[PDB]
């Protein structure tokens, strides 16, 4: 299952 | 900034003519993204092309699998025809059954 | 012995078409197992290997939910860098991201991968700690600082450690039967003469899985290094892999040379010469 959030660059 | 995309024309299964097969253009190391891909019998435009989703290397390139149905004869011809920024024109790949 | 769980996130802006397309695609190890792409209607994750419709309703809606928010962010993150690099909307951009575990015969984390590139190149990278960023411009700076700031690194690193090596461990169940099947390449050399003096020797690997093969040429039991030729492994499209490689020889000498092949489904090495009859 994938990463629960991503980077907010 | 820009790739230069790598193409390869393949079948699935060897060849044998007569009968039916999948032709495959695996076209790789590419970027940016947008692309154009035709895959051709004796010169036209081959409807019903499915493209594989696109995935990445390493470095970031793109790579793509477009295959469509196809039966090889001695005399039919087969190519796959790709369009992208990095490219003047556009680059046709014909298919070679010993490659 | 060891096993993967990789996702590949890219979203692409389309200067005078719609918003930017977000893409999902995701593999354990050589096989694509789920994807995203926000071009379709009612866009979804969605299954690409057959054993996994054994996850049930509330694992594709949730997925789904979670594709359609990053997609979301994505398109925040492309509008943000615009605005540090003053860049032009008539150019189509590209922010790709790739996170990931590998995890060894015991199933422990050997290691996790968390980077991001823009339009091609590095910008920021989770370092193999797991605990610090190396960012490469002063954009990048910016962004190190802001995941700093909401410490992503607890984030990314917790989610690289326990779930992605958990699902790993499901997926490797769920699909064990496709995933563990080693099947070994079917070899053969074929024969295509090149200019009445020379020949070319082409040695096949087909319908083999996974993908890493060698596939080698000598020259009575030289190995031709500098003289072979060989074609990137590629898909058969039934999530088989297939490749070869090729020598140019002289005619009447195609004997002395043979094809060797080394795969994790032969228990030993093949060794093949052209057979004539
Ligand atoms: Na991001
Ligand atoms: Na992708
Ligand atoms: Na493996
Ligand atoms: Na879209
Ligand atoms: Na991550
Ligand atoms: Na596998």
């Amino acid at each position: 299952a994938m990463a629960p959030r991503t980077l907010l660059l | 900034i820009q790739k230069t995309p790598q193409i390869q024309v393949y079948s699935r299964h060897p060849p044998e003519n007569g009968k039916p097969n999948i032709l495959n253009c695996y076209v790789t190391q590419f970027h940016p993204p947008h692309i154009e891909i035709q895959m051709l019998k004796n010169g036209k435009k081959i409807p019903k092309v499915e493209m594989s989703d696109m995935s990445f290397s390493k470095d970031w390139s793109f790579y793509i699998l477009a295959h469509t149905e196809f039966t090889p004869t001695e005399t039919d011809t087969y190519a796959c025809r790709v369009k992208h920024a990095s490219m003047a024109e556009p680059k046709t790949v014909y298919w070679d059954r010993d490659m | 012995s060891s096993h993967s769980l990789r996702y590949f996130h890219t979203a692409m802006s389309r200067p005078g078409l719609g918003e930017p397309r977000f893409i999902v695609v995701g593999y354990v190890d050589d096989t694509q197992f789920v994807s995203f792409d926000s071009d379709s209607e009612n866009p979804k994750m969605e299954p690409r290997a057959r054993w996994m419709e054994q996850e049930g309703p509330e694992y594709w809606e949730r997925e789904t939910w979670k594709a359609r928010d990053m997609g979301r962010n994505f398109r925040v993150n492309l509008r943000t860098l615009l605005g540090y690099y003053n860049q032009s909307k008539d150019e189509s951009h590209t922010l790709q991201w790739m996170y990931g575990c590998d995890v060894g015969p015991d199933g422990r984390l050997l290691r996790g991968y968390c980077q991001e590139a823009y339009d091609g190149q590095d910008y920021i990278s989770l370092n193999e700690d797991l605990r610090s960023w190396t960012a490469t411009d002063f954009a990048s700076q910016i962004s190190k600082h802001k995941s700093e700031m909401v410490d992503e690194a607890h984030q990314q690193r917790a989610y690289l450690q326990g779930p992605c090596v958990e699902w790993l461990h499901t997926y490797l169940r769920l699909g064990n039967k496709t995933l563990k099947r080693s099947d070994p390449p079917k070899a053969h050399v074929t024969h295509h003469p090149r200019s009445e003096d020379y020949v070319t020797l082409r040695c096949w690997a087909l319908g083999f899985y996974p993908a890493d093969i060698t596939l080698t040429w000598q020259l009575n039991g030289e190995e031709l290094t500098q003289d072979m030729e060989f074609v990137e492994t590629r898909p058969a499209g039934d999530g088989n892999f297939q490749k070869w490689a090729s020598v140019v020889v002289p005619l009447g000498k195609e004997q002395n040379y043979t094809c060797h092949v080394e795969h994790e489904g032969l228990p030993e090495p093949l060794t093949l010469r052209w057979e004539p009859p």
